[PDB]
């Protein structure tokens, strides 16, 4: 029933992929409210739908910066991929449009805040707590990969908690459709797999690596590779030597040496039985994979939701204007957006 | 805590792989190689990648007093000292410090070879000197375009194998990812009769003499040997020896079966 589920899913995907969606709204249709997060490549903004009152998280990219940073293709990847995929644990795209100065992507607003905030505020998650989330990632990666989509930026900052306490994945800037091997060095320094660091070429094995880092950091409260200087972090990653905290259960440690495997002939996810090596693994023995998919399990944690546009669960940022120049920039470069 | 500081995403420039040389003396080349061999991004490079990387490194001359790099600039270059003395300087809150110095050797900026990285220090020539530099995008193209060349297609070596002719494209790329390399000197014994059938081999360059008792097979570029390790675990029937200097690809069959299952199950297919 899983083998067929993906078949229907690959069908639905290929249809939206080839015949895509465009200019489904405009800026003057929403009211800006607060900045919800900013980063290396773009900022997200709470917005309210002027006519229906609905709330949304709107990603804003600046066409000039994207062109300077040599990341045009990544932007087109994100919008194309977002318009075509569909899964319980992916934040859905609702509208996209551009103007003279910016691209815009209006997502579902997930009000529970970043897993990063919550995990740093608590220190660490109990193994069952962490297991609950890890499962959603295992399922989400299975879905993406069967469409030949890799994600490439798994980390607590990119995982949002909804009101049911489940996860939504949010920043697709690095996601790409890869049949063979791809070559861009990108991700988050702590979460980079060896073969990305050394430019060997890669495809889906790097997401599973990343999951090992993620699982480790949820249950321990800090990632497995850390240091003063980035280079030393990479030296540790390429080494692959990992120390486990003493409270890691032996079952957990076993999963993590199999995920955090520098050797591709041994990394879980990349072998004969693919993802089943992980799903059948004993740390996950207590997981009802259909129940997780169907959202029928009690979350170990539910955020406090005070009201439709409430931003309690998000940090506060210096609010910049959304400026739109009377001159159109980089029109040719983004005609496809 | 600054346990609450997010970890920013990072990203080098796009390059889809689907030529100038900077002259330098023999001794400059050895010393330049020397200073690079422990640095992560150079450590594991095959000899020819390395050679391409040294080739690319350009001469930068400095006059006493000149700023080689300035704090917060120069985010894309890596530098090795050939020659001269240098002061290192960091400005803080605050305050401008001399935090150390270089005496005719030293390197800096290797992180810039991965993605843009504003230099953490100003560095000033305190004598007349010379360095070797390396741009990130130059570095990347050399490496990526070289791995692309080794990988599709030396996928081409693999697909010519009768035992493996029925692999799918993606299964074949899994073997491309992990297949190892081995180099042998004239008359080295690659395989001994009687030994474990651990792995099979493809000749990349040079020539291999297969013998038994004397001569059975001669192996040269594109040919495989030891390939029965894929279908039976029984001990080596023959013996392989390197004629002159020989380079082979080499694949552990047990690694092969972790990735793909038994080779025979592949041969069965229709």
């Amino acid at each position: 029933s899983v083998k067929e589920f993906l078949a229907k899913a690959k069908e639905d995907f290929l249809k939206k992929w080839e015949t895509p969606s465009q200019n489904t709204a405009q800026l003057d249709q929403f009211d800006r409210i607060k900045t919800l997060g900013t980063g290396s490549f773009g900022r997200v903004m709470l917005v309210k739908h002027k006519e229906s009152g609905n709330h949304y998280a709107m990603k804003i990219l600046d066409k000039q910066k994207v062109v300077k940073l040599k990341q045009i293709e990544h932007t087109l990847n994100e919008k194309r991929i977002l318009q075509a995929v569909n899964f319980p644990f992916l934040v859905k795209l609702e509208f996209s449009f551009k103007d003279n100065s910016n691209l815009y992507m209006v997502m579902e607003y997930v009000a529970g805040g970043e897993m990063f905030s919550h995990l740093r505020r608590i220190g660490r998650f109990s193994e069952p707590h962490a297991r609950f989330y890890a499962a959603q990632i295992v399922l989400t990666f299975e879905y993406l990969h069967s469409l030949d989509l890799i994600y490439r930026d798994l980390k607590p900052e990119n995982l949002l908690i909804d009101q049911q306490g489940y996860i939504q994945v949010t920043d697709f800037g690095f996601a790409k459709r890869v049949k063979g091997r791809t070559w861009t060095l990108c991700g988050t320094p702590e979460y980079l797999a060896p073969e990305i660091i050394l430019s060997k070429g890669y495809n889906k094995a790097v997401d599973w690596w990343a999951l090992g880092v993620l699982i480790y950091e949820m249950a321990a409260g800090y990632p497995p590779f850390f240091a003063d200087q980035p280079i030393q972090i990479y030296e540790k990653i390429v080494s692959g030597k990992v120390r486990f905290p003493s409270h890691f259960s032996s079952d957990l440690k076993d999963l993590l040496r199999n995920l955090l495997q520098v050797d591709l002939t041994k990394r879980f996810g990349n072998l004969k039985n693919g993802v089943n090596d992980i799903k059948n693994h004993k740390w996950f023995a207590t997981t009802d994979w259909i129940a997780i998919y169907q959202r029928k399990v009690e979350a170990p944690f539910i955020p406090k939701f005070k009201g439709p546009g409430d931003t309690s669960n998000f940090d506060d940022y210096e609010e910049e204007e959304i400026r739109v120049s009377i001159n159109e920039k980089c029109g040719k470069e983004f005609t496809e957006f | 805590i600054n346990r609450f500081t997010r970890r920013a995403s990072v990203c080098a420039e796009a390059y889809n792989p689907d030529r100038i040389i900077h002259p330098k003396t023999d001794d400059q080349r050895n010393r330049l190689q020397e200073a690079c061999k422990d640095i992560l991004l150079f450590k594991n490079l095959d000899p020819e990648q390395m050679s391409q990387v040294l080739d690319a490194m350009f001469e930068k001359l400095v006059k006493e007093g000149e700023h080689v790099i300035d704090q917060g600039d120069d985010g894309d270059n890596f530098y090795v000292i050939d020659r001269g003395t240098f002061d290192i300087y960091v400005k803080c809150d605050g305050v401008g410090r001399c935090v150390g110095n270089y005496d005719n050797r030293g390197s800096f900026g290797e992180l810039a070879l991965m993605y843009n990285t504003p230099k953490a220090a100003t560095i000033t020539a305190t004598s007349p000197g010379a360095l070797w530099g390396l741009d990130r995008v130059t570095f990347r193209r050399i490496i990526v375009k070289n791995n692309a060349k080794k990988r599709k297609m030396y996928e081409s070596f693999i697909e010519s194998l009768p035992f493996l002719k029925s692999l799918e494209v993606s299964e074949r790329l899994k073997v491309v990812d992990v297949i190892g390399t081995k180099v042998y000197n004239d008359g080295e014994q690659i395989i001994a009769q009687g030994d474990l059938a651990d792995s099979f081999f493809i000749v990349e360059s040079g020539e291999v003499k297969i013998t038994m008792k004397v001569e059975i097979a001669r192996c040269f570029r594109g040919q495989y040997f030891g390939e029965l390790a894929l279908v039976t675990n029984k001990p080596r029937a023959a013996s392989a020896h390197a004629i002159g200097t020989v380079k082979c690809l080499a694949m552990d069959v047990q690694a092969f079966e972790r990735l793909l299952g038994p080779c025979m199950e592949i041969m069965k297919r229709n």
